């Protein structure tokens, strides 16, 4: 899956 | 200038905040923070394809990776 990480 | 629009996302729909994690829905392509579809970030990378919650309604669960790169 396509993700925004922190 | 102050009259711009931002975009928005998630059930929640908020503006984007860099410090929470977010999950695209390969189904929707609209990006959900993890705290509000039930996605922990260290799980996430075990996820193939992503539904959100009203997608799965359609489009099936999601889905796991069945192999994964160490390293
Ligand atoms: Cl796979
Ligand atoms: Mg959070
Ligand atoms: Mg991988
Ligand atoms: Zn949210
Ligand atoms: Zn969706």
């Amino acid at each position: 899956a396509r993700t925004k990480q922190t | 200038g102050s009259m711009a629009t931002v975009p928005v996302y998630c059930v929640c729909r908020l503006p984007y905040d860099v410090t929470r994690f977010m999950i695209e829905c390969d189904a929707c392509k609209d990006w959900f923070h993890g705290s509000c579809v039930g996605v922990e970030e260290e799980e996430a990378p075990d996820i193939d394809i992503y539904h959100c919650p009203n997608c799965e309604k359609t489009h099936g669960k999601s889905t796991l990776k069945k192999k994964r790169t160490w390293h």
